[PDB]
C-alpha cells in the first residue's frame, strides 16, 4: 500500500525553457503585444494549478518550491549568524548585557551616513538591532565569536544541500501522485519524527550545554573562562559541580527512579531573579515532556503494518442528526486539493503566531528579554502582523477552491453543502453582532469624548465615573494567581508574573514584569478588538461562502476567482469577486492589528515598564496615564500619538535618523496609494494616449503598446502601498520611541 | 526464511535472499535514485567488505598488545589513535589532516574507478591507464570483477562454491556491520576498547553485564 | 577517433574533437558550445598560457638566484616598491600605449583572419603565420620551426605547448596564494616543505 | 498647500521669529514637526482629564473632521 | 551557451547589470570627490 515512487527524470534540465520568458502557459508564451504583458507575466508565475491540470506536475513543482524556500531561509539564516560573527559587538556585551546596546550591523562611510553607526556601547559603532538574536544566543550557550562563525558556514551548507534536493527531487527523482496522496505517514513522521525527535534533541543541547553554562554565566564568572562546551559532555564530573543529579548517571530515567532528576528537570514558575527570563531547567524539562508527547501522538494512523487509524473511518462515524450525513466526502477534499489544505494551515500558522506573540512578552524565555524594551515590543509587532497576514491568506486560498475546485457530484454530503445553504443567515447575523459591537464599543468612545468636551465628567465611562470593570479577567486572574497552592501543588510558583499574584523583578533598575491591573480602559478597548476582528471574519465569509454564485450574479463561478466586474449593470456590480473581498478585508485586518499593537505599546508603557529606585519606589515610563486618558479619542491622539511621537520627528542630526527619514517616506507611500486606490482605468488608458501621441510625432513609440494597469492589478497595487506605508510608518515611530526612552 | 513475505522481488536468485524487508526498499515499482535494486546488492556488499576490513582493525592493537608482541604503541581502545582527537591521540610521521588529505587523493583513484566500472560497466580497460596498463577491465557484475589481480588464486570455479563463496561472504559482512555498530555504541557507555569489555564480561557477567551504567 | 580524455570511461561532448590541440574533452559546463565562442575561447587560453610562462619564469628563476647566493633582486611580491627612473604611473601609461597597438593588430587579426599581416612602414616584410594565434614570422619565428608536416611535428607541438602553459598558469596562481597564505617566497615554502614533508603543508597553520 | 504656506509665514512673523520659517522650512520635516505638531499643543488640549476651556469646541470640531474625512475613504 | 547569452539579454538581468554598475560609478565618484556643491570649472 503505502511505498516510495518516483519516475525517474521526468524533466531534462536545460536552458531552453529559460530563454522564453513565458513559457509555463500557453497564452502568453506567444509574446508581449502589448505591455500587460509583463505584468501578468509575474501574477500567473506561480499559479501552478493553473498552467497545467494534473495533480502530479502540480505537487512535483509545489515540492520544489518548498526546497527552494527552505534554500533561502538557510541563507538569511546562516547571513544572520555571520553578521553577529564579524559586524557584531557581541563578546562585549557578554561582559555587561545591562549597559551595552545590541548591535550586528555597521555602515559604510560614503556620504556622510557614517552618523547611522551610533556610540552603542563596548568601543563599537553601528545600528543596534532589535532581532533579539543576542539574547538567543546567549540562552543557547554561544559565548564566542568563533562559534558563530563555524554555524554561519554550517547554515550555507544545508543551503547548498536544499537547492541540490530542489533540483534532484524535479529533474532526477520525482516522485508520482500516489506518494503524496499518503497522509497518514506523512503526519506519523511529522509528529514523531520531525517534532518528537526535534524538541527531544533540543532538550538534550539544552540539559548538557546550555544549563551549566547560562548557571556559570549567572554566578558571575567571565564568558571566556566558562570551559567549553564539550567539556561538560567529556566529563561528567565537571558537569556536577553544578547538578550534582549526573554524578547518578543514566541509571535513574531507566529504573524509574528520575525522581531524583529534580536539580535540572524543575517545575517553577516566575521567572530567573538576575536575568529576568524563565529557568533553563524548567525548559529543559518541557521540551522533554512535549518530545515524548509528540513520540507517542506520532502512533494513530494506519501504515502497511496492520495497526493505526485511517483518516477516513473517523470522519464518516461523525454524523449527527442536525448536520446531515456528517464529515463524508472531506478525505477527497484534502486529499486532491492544494488549497484546501493552504487554507486550514495558513489559519492555523497564522492563529499560532499570535499565541506566541501574545505568550512571549508575558514569560519571557531569553536571558535579558524583558529588559531591553526596544526587542521585546519589536518581537510583539512583527509576529502579530505576520499572523494577522497569515490569516486573510487562509480566507483567500479556501476562497479560491470554493471557486474552482468544489464540485456537487460528489459534495451531497451534507456539511460543506448544509453550511452553504444558509449562508444568507450566516452573513446576516454576523452582520447584525457587527453592528452591535461596533455601536456599545465605539459610541462609548464619542460618549466620553463628548462629554469631556462640555465640561461634564462626571457623565463620563471612565472608572470614577460609571464603571465597567471586567469581572471575568479580573476571576481568571485571581484563580491563576493561586494556583500553585490549590490546583498546582507541585508549581512552586505561577506561570507568569502578569497574573494579579505575585511581585516585582529587577534587572538591575528597568523593571521587567509585574502584575497588570484591569480596568475600564480595558474592557472598551477589548470590545473593540472583538469589534474589528468580528469585521474582517465578516468580510472573509461573505467572500468565501458568495464565491460561486449569489443572487446577483448566479454564474460567478464561471467567471472565476480573479475579475473586476460583471458591468455597470444590475444598477452596478463592481468589485464582486472573492479576490475583491480579500482585497478589502486587507483593510481591516490592518486596522485590527494596528489597534492592537497601540494598545499594547501604551500599556506597556504606562503601567508595566519603568525604572525602579531603591526604597523599591517604582516609575513608569509614561506615568500610569493609560487608565484615564485612553477613555477619549483626544486622549489616543495628544497622550499617544502627539506625546510619543516627539521622539521621532526631532531625531535630526542623531544617531536614530534613519527612522525620522522612513517616518516621512512611509507617509509618502501611503498617500500615494490613494492615488491607485481612488482613481480608474479609463482616465489613465485615456491619458496614455496623449503621450503616445507626442511619441508617435516624434518616432518614439514603442512596438509594446502601453496599456494602462487592468482594474485588479490597480486594486492590488493600492492595497500594497497602503499597508506598506502604514506598516512602515508604526515600524518607525515604534524604533524611533522605544530606542531612545527604552 | 521468514520475518517477511516473499512480494516480488525476494524469489530467492540473491545471494543470502533471506525474504527480509518489512519497508519495501527494494520494491521496484519505485526505483530511481539510489535505492533501485541494483544498487542496495552491490552497497550492502561493499558496506559489509569495509565492516568485515574494519572489526578486525578495531580489536587488533588491543588484543596484540596483551600477547605483549607489539611495543606499548598500540592503543588498548580503538578511537585513541588519531581517529578522534578529543578522547586521545597518537603521534605519526605527518599531521592527521596531511594524513587525511594523502588517503583521500590515494581513495580518489581507488574510488573513481570502481565509480566508472559501475556506471559505464566494460569501461576502465580501454584507457591507457599510467605505467603498466592493468587489465582491470569489468569482468561480470561491478560487485564481482573476477580479474588476473582481484582474484589472485581464483578461489572459485564454476557456479555452486562461487555461490556459496558468495553468501558466505555476505554473511560475514552483516556479522562485521552488527559487530563495528557495537564497538561504536558500547565505546561510549563504558569508556573502553572491546577485547577489555570482553574481559570484563569474562570476569563475572553477573555485576559486570550491560545493566551496571 | 582514439584519444585519451580527462576522465577514463567518459564521452567527449559534441562540440569537442581532439582537432585542436590541447584537447581532452574537459568542458563540464558547457562553456564552449557554440564555435563563435571556441574559436575566441581558444586565443584568449593561448595567450593566457603564454603570458603565464612568462611570468612563472620571472617569478621563480629570480628567486632561486636570490636563494642561491647569486643575484640580489627583491621578492616578487615587492617588486612594486622599488626605484626606478619613473613612477609606477608613468612605466604603466607607457606600457599602454606600447600594448594598444600590439593588441589591436592582434585584436584585427582575430576579427578578420589575415587583414594584418604586411608591414605598414616597409611593405615587403608580410608575416608568415597562417592561422590565428600561430603569427609566424622571422620576429615571431625566426628559427623557422612550426612550419612541418601537417600533423604530429605541428600538433603535437602545440599540444605539447599548451600542456606547459596550463601548467604554468597553476604554478603562477600558487605562488600568489602562498605569498600570502604563508609570508615567504615561493621557494622558501619548497624548502620548508622537503625539510620536513610530513608536518610541514597547509595544514602546518590552523 | 497655497493656505499652509501663507498661515506658517504669517504665525511666524506675528510672533516676532521670522528666523524660524526662514530656515526651517527649506526641508519637509521642518513642516511636519515645527509648523503641525508644534502648533497643535493649544488645540488638542482643549480639554482633558484636568479640565476643559475655550478651545474645548474646537478640540471636538476638529476631531469630528478627522472621522468625517476618514469616512469618505 | 546560446540559450545562456539570450537569457542574460533579458529586461530585468540587463537593468540590474546597468543600475548596478552606475551605482559604482557614483559611489566611487563620491568617495572620490565628496560634498560637491558647485562645479569648480
Ligand atoms: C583537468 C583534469 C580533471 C578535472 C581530471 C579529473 C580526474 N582525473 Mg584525470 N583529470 C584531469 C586531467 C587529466 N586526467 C588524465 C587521465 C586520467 C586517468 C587515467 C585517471 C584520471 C583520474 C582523474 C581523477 C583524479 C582525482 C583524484 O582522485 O585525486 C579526477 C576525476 C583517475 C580516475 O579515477 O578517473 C576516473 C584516473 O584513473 N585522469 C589526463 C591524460 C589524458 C589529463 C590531462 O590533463
Ligand atoms: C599585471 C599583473 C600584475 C601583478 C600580478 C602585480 C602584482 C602586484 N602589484 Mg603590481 N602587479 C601587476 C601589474 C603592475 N604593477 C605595477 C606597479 C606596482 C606598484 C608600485 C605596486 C604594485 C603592487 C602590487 C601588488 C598589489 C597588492 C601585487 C602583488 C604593490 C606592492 O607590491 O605592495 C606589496 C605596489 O606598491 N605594483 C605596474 C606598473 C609598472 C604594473 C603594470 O602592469
Ligand atoms: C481521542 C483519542 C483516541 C481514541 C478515542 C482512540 C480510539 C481507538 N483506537 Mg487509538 N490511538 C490514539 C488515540 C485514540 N484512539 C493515539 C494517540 C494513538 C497513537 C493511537 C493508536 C492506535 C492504534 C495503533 C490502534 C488504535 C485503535 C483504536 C480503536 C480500538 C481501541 C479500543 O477501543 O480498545 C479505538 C477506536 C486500534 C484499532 O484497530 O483502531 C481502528 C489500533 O490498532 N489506536
Ligand atoms: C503559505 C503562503 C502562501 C502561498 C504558498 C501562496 C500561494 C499562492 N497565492 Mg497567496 N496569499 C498568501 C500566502 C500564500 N500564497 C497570503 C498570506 C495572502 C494574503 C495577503 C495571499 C493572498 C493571495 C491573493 C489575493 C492571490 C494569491 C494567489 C496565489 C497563487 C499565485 C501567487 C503568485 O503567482 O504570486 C506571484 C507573486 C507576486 C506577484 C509578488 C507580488 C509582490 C508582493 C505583493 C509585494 C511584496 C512586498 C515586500 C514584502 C516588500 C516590498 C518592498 C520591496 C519590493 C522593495 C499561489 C498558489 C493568487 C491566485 O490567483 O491564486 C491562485 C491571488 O490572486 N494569494
Ligand atoms: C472612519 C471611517 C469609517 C467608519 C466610521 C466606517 C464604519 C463602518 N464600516 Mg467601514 N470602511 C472604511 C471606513 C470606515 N467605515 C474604509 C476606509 C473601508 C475600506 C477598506 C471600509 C470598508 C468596510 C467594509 C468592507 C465593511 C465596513 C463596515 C462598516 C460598518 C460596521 C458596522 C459598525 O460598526 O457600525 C457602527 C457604526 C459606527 C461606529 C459609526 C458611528 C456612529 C455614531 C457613533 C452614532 C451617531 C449617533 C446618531 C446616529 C447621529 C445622528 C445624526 C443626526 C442627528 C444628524 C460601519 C458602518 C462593514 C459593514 O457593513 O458591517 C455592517 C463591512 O462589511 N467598512
Ligand atoms: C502623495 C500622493 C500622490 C502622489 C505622489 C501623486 C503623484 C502624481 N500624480 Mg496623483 N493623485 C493622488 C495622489 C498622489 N499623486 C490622489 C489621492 C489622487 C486622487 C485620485 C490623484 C489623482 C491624480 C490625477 C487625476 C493625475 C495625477 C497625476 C500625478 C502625477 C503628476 C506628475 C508629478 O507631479 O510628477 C504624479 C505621478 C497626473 C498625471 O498622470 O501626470 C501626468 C494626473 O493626471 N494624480
Ligand atoms: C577508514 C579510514 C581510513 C582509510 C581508508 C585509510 C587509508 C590509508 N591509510 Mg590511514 N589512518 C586513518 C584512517 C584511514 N586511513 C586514521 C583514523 C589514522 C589515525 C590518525 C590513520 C593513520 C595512518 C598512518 C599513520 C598511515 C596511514 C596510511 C594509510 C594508507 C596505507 C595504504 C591508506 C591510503 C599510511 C600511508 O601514508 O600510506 C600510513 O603511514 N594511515
Ligand atoms: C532632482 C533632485 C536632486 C538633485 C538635483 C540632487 C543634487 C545633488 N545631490 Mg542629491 N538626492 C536626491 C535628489 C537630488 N539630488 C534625493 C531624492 C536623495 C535621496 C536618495 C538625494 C541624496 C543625496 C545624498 C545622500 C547626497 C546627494 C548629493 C548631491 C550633490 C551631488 C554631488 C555629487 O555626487 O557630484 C548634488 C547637489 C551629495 C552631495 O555631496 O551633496 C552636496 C550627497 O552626499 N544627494
Ligand atoms: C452551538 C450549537 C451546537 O452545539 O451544535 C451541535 C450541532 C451538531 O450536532 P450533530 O450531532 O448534528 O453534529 C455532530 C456531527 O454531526 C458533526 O457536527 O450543531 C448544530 O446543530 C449546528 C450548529 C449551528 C449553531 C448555531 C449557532
Ligand atoms: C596569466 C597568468 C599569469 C601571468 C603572470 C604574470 C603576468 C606575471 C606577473 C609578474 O611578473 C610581474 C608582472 C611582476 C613580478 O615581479 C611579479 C608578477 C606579478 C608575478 C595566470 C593565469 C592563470 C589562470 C588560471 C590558473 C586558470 C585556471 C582556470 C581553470 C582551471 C578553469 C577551468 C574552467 O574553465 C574551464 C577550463 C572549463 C569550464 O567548463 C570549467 C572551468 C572550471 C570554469
Ligand atoms: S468597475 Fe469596471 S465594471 Fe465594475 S463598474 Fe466600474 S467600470 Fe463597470
Amino acid at each position: 500500500e503505502v511505498k516510495i515512487m518516483v519516475e525517474k527524470d521526468p524533466v531534462k534540465t536545460s536552458f531552453e525553457k529559460w530563454a522564453k520568458p513565458g513559457h509555463f502557459s500557453r497564452t502568453l508564451a506567444k509574446g508581449p503585444n502589448t505591455t500587460t504583458w509583463i505584468w501578468n507575466l509575474h501574477a500567473d508565475a506561480h499559479d501552478f494549478d493553473s498552467h497545467t491540470n494534473d495533480l502530479e506536475e502540480i505537487s512535483r513543482k509545489v515540492f520544489s518550491a518548498h526546497f527552494g524556500q527552505l534554500a533561502v531561509i538557510f541563507i538569511w539564516l546562516s547571513g544572520m549568524y555571520f553578521h553577529g560573527a564579524r559586524f557584531s559587538n557581541y563578546e562585549a556585551w557578554l561582559s555587561d548585557p545591562t549597559h551595552i546596546k545590541p548591535s550586528a550591523q555597521v555602515v559604510w562611510p560614503i556620504v556622510g551616513q557614517k552618523i547611522l553607526n551610533g556610540d552603542v556601547g563596548g568601543g563599537f559603532q553601528g545600528i543596534q538591532i532589535t532581532s533579539g538574536f543576542f539574547q538567543l544566543w546567549r540562552a543557547s550557550g554561544i559565548t564566542s565569536e568563533l562559534q558563530l562563525y563555524t554555524t554561519a558556514i554550517g547554515g550555507l551548507i544545508f543551503a547548498a544541500l536544499m537547492l541540490f534536493a530542489g533540483w534532484f527531487h524535479y529533474h532526477k527523482a520525482a516522485p508520482k501522485l500516489a506518494w503524496f496522496q499518503n497522509v497518514e505517514s506523512m503526519l506519523n513522521h511529522h509528529l514523531a519524527g520531525l517534532l518528537g525527535l526535534g524538541s527531544l534533541a533540543w532538550a538534550g543541547h539544552q540539559v548538557h550545554v546550555s544549563l551549566p553554562i547560562n548557571r556559570l554565566l549567572d554566578a558571575g564568572v567571565d564568558p571566556k573562562e566558562i570551559p567549553l562546551p564539550h567539556e561538560f559532555i567529556l566529563n561528567r564530573d565537571l558537569l556536577a559541580q553544578l547538578y550534582p543529579s549526573f554524578s547518578k548517571g543514566l541509571t535513574p530515567f531507566f529504573t524509574l527512579n528520575w525522581s531524583e532528576y529534580s536539580d535540572f528537570l524543575t517545575f517553577r514558575g516566575g521567572l530567573n531573579p538576575v536575568t529576568g527570563g524563565l529557568w533553563l531547567t524548567d525548559t529543559a524539562h518541557h521540551h522533554l515532556a512535549i518530545a515524548v508527547l509528540f513520540l507517542v501522538a506520532g502512533h494513530m494512523y494506519r501504515t502497511n503494518f496492520g495497526i493505526g487509524h485511517s483518516m477516513k473511518e473517523i470522519l464518516e462515524a461523525h454524523k449527527g442528526p442536525f448536520t446531515g450525513e456528517g464529515h463524508k466526502g472531506l478525505y477527497e477534499i484534502l486529499t486532491t486539493s492544494w488549497h484546501a489544505q493552504l487554507a486550514i494551515n495558513l489559519a492555523m500558522l497564522g492563529s499560532l503566531t499570535i499565541i506566541v506573540a501574545h505568550h512571549m512578552y508575558a514569560m519571557p524565555p531569553y536571558p535579558y528579554l524583558a529588559t531591553d524594551y526596544a526587542t521585546q515590543l519589536s518581537l510583539f509587532t512583527h509576529h502579530m502582523w505576520i499572523g494577522g497576514f497569515l490569516v486573510v491568506g487562509a480566507a483567500a486560498h479556501a476562497a479560491i477552491f470554493m471557486v474552482r475546485d468544489y464540485d456537487p457530484t460528489t459534495q451531497y454530503n451534507n456539511l460543506l453543502d448544509r453550511v452553504l445553504r444558509h449562508r444568507d443567515a450566516i452573513i446576516s447575523h454576523l452582520n447584525w453582532v457587527c453592528i452591535f459591537l461596533g455601536f456599545h464599543s465605539f459610541g462609548l468612545y464619542i460618549h466620553n469624548d463628548t462629554m469631556s468636551a462640555l465640561g461634564r465628567p462626571q457623565d463620563m465611562f471612565s472608572d470614577t465615573a460609571i464603571q465597567l470593570q471586567p469581572v471575568f479577567a479580573q476571576w481568571i486572574q485571581n484563580t491563576h494567581a493561586l494556583a500553585p497552592s490549590l490546583t498546582a501543588p507541585n508549581a512552586t510558583a505561577s506561570t507568569s508574573l502578569t497574573w494579579g499574584g505575585g511581585d516585582l523583578v529587577a534587572v538591575g533598575g528597568k523593571v521587567a514584569l509585574l502584575p497588570i491591573p484591569l480596568g475600564t480602559a480595558d474592557f472598551l478597548v477589548h470590545h473593540i478588538h472583538a469589534f474589528t476582528i468580528h469585521v474582517t471574519v465578516l468580510i472573509l465569509l461573505k467572500g468565501v461562502l458568495f464565491a460561486r454564485s449569489s443572487r446577483l450574479i448566479p454564474d460567478k463561478a464561471n467567471l472565476g476567482f480573479r475579475f473586476p466586474c460583471d458591468g455597470p449593470g444590475r444598477g452596478g456590480t463592481c468589485q464582486v469577486s472573492a479576490w475583491d473581498h480579500v482585497f478589502l478585508g486587507l483593510f481591516w485586518m490592518y486596522n485590527a492589528i494596528s489597534v492592537v499593537i497601540f494598545h499594547f505599546s501604551w500599556k506597556m508603557q504606562s503601567d508595566v515598564w519603568g525604572s525602579i529606585s531603591d526604597q523599591g519606589v517604582v516609575t513608569h515610563i509614561t506615568g500610569g496615564n493609560f487608565a484615564q486618558s485612553s477613555i477619549t479619542i483626544n486622549g489616543w491622539l495628544r497622550d499617544f500619538l502627539w506625546a510619543q511621537a516627539s521622539q521621532v520627528i526631532q531625531s535630526y542630526g542623531s544617531s536614530l535618523s534613519a527612522y525620522g527619514l522612513l517616518f516621512l517616506g512611509a507617509h509618502f507611500v501611503w498617500a500615494f496609494s490613494l492615488m491607485f486606490l481612488f482613481s480608474g482605468r479609463g482616465y489613465w488608458q485615456e491619458l496614455i494616449e496623449s503621450i503616445v501621441w507626442a511619441h508617435n510625432k516624434l518616432k518614439v513609440a514603442p512596438a509594446i503598446q502601453p496599456r494602462a494597469l487592468s482594474i485588479v492589478q490597480g486594486r492590488a497595487v493600492g492595497v500594497a502601498h497602503y499597508l506598506l506605508g502604514g506598516i512602515a510608518t508604526t515600524w518607525a515611530f515604534f524604533l524611533a520611541r522605544i530606542i531612545s526612552v527604552g | 526464511f521468514a520475518s517477511k513475505q516473499s512480494l516480488s522481488y525476494l524469489d530467492g536468485t540473491l545471494p543470502g535472499d533471506y525474504g527480509f524487508d518489512p519497508l519495501g526498499l527494494m520494491d521496484p515499482e519505485g526505483a530511481g535514485g539510489f535505492i533501485d535494486p541494483q544498487w542496495l546488492p552491490y552497497a550492502e556488499i561493499i558496506n559489509g567488505r569495509f565492516a568485515m576490513l574494519g572489526a578486525a582493525g578495531a580489536i587488533a592493537p588491543e588484543v596484540l598488545g596483551r600477547i605483549g608482541l607489539i611495543p606499548q604503541e598500540t592503543a588498548i581502545p580503538w578511537f585513541q589513535s588519531g581517529v578522534i582527537p578529543p578522547v586521545g591521540n597518537y603521534s605519526y610521521w605527518a599531521d592527521p589532516y596531511t594524513l587525511f588529505v594523502l588517503e583521500m587523493a590515494l581513495m580518489g583513484f581507488a574510488e573513481h574507478r570502481r565509480a566508472q566500472d559501475y556506471y559505464k560497466p566494460g569501461s576502465m580497460g580501454k584507457q591507457y591507464f599510467l605505467g603498466l596498463e592493468k587489465f582491470l577491465g569489468g569482468s561480470g557484475n561491478p560487485a564481482y570483477p573476477g580479474g588476473p589481480i582481484f582474484n589472485f588464486l581464483g578461489f572459485g570455479k564454476n557456479e555452486k562454491e562461487l555461490q556459496e563463496l558468495k553468501v558466505k561472504e555476505v554473511k560475514n559482512g552483516r556479522l562485521a556491520m552488527m559487530a563495528v555498530l557495537g564497538y561504536f555504541t558500547q565505546a561510549i557507555f563504558t569508556g573502553v576498547g572491546p577485547f577489555q569489555n570482553l574481559l570484563d564480561h569474562l570476569a563475572d557477567p553477573v555485576h559486570n553485564n550491560v545493566l551496571t551504567n | 577517433n582514439d584519444r585519451p580524455l580527462w576522465f577514463p570511461g567518459s564521452k567527449a561532448p559534441e562540440w569537442l574533437d581532439g582537432s585542436l590541440p590541447g584537447d581532452f574533452g574537459f568542458d563540464p559546463l558547457g562553456l564552449g558550445s557554440d564555435p563563435e565562442l571556441l574559436k575566441w575561447f581558444v586565443q584568449a587560453e593561448l595567450v593566457h598560457c603564454r603570458w603565464a610562462m612568462l611570468g612563472a619564469a620571472g617569478i621563480f628563476i629570480p628567486e632561486a638566484l636570490t636563494k642561491a647566493g647569486i643575484l640580489n633582486t627583491p621578492s616578487w611580491n615587492v617588486a612594486g616598491d622599488q626605484q626606478y627612473f619613473a613612477d609606477p604611473t608613468t612605466l604603466f601609461v607607457i606600457e599602454l600605449i606600447l600594448f594598444a597597438w600590439a593588441e589591436g593588430r592582434r585584436w584585427a587579426d582575430i576579427v578578420n583572419p589575415g587583414c594584418v599581416n604586411v608591414d605598414p612602414v616597409f611593405p615587403n616584410n608580410k608575416l608568415t603565420g597562417t592561422d590565428v594565434g600561430y603569427p609566424g614570422g622571422l620576429w615571431f619565428d625566426p628559427l623557422g620551426w612550426g612550419q612541418t608536416k601537417d600533423a604530429k611535428k605541428l600538433k603535437e607541438l602545440r599540444t605539447k605547448e599548451i600542456k606547459n602553459g596550463r601548467l604554468a598558469m597553476l604554478a603562477v596562481l600558487g605562488a600568489v596564494v602562498q605569498a600570502n597564505y604563508t609570508h615567504t617566497g615561493p621557494i622558501d615554502n619548497l624548502l620548508a616543505h622537503l625539510a620536513d614533508p610530513g608536518h610541514n603543508t597547509i595544514f602546518a597553520l590552523s | 498647500w497655497v493656505t499652509f504656506y501663507w498661515h506658517w509665514k504669517h504665525i511666524t512673523l506675528w510672533q516676532g521669529n521670522v528666523a524660524q520659517f526662514n530656515e526651517s522650512s527649506t526641508y519637509l520635516m521642518g513642516w511636519l514637526r515645527d509648523y503641525l505638531w508644534l502648533n497643535s499643543s493649544q488645540l488638542i488640549n482643549g480639554y482633558n482629564p484636568f479640565g476643559m476651556n475655550s478651545l474645548s469646541v474646537w478640540a471636538w470640531m476638529f476631531l469630528f473632521g478627522h472621522l468625517v474625512w476618514a469616512t469618505g475613504f | 551557451m546560446q540559450d545562456v547569452k539570450t537569457y542574460l539579454s533579458t529586461a530585468p538581468v540587463l537593468a540590474t547589470l546597468w543600475f548596478g554598475f552606475l551605482a559604482g560609478l557614483l559611489i566611487e565618484i563620491n568617495r572620490f570627490f565628496p560634498d560637491a556643491l558647485v562645479l569648480p570649472l
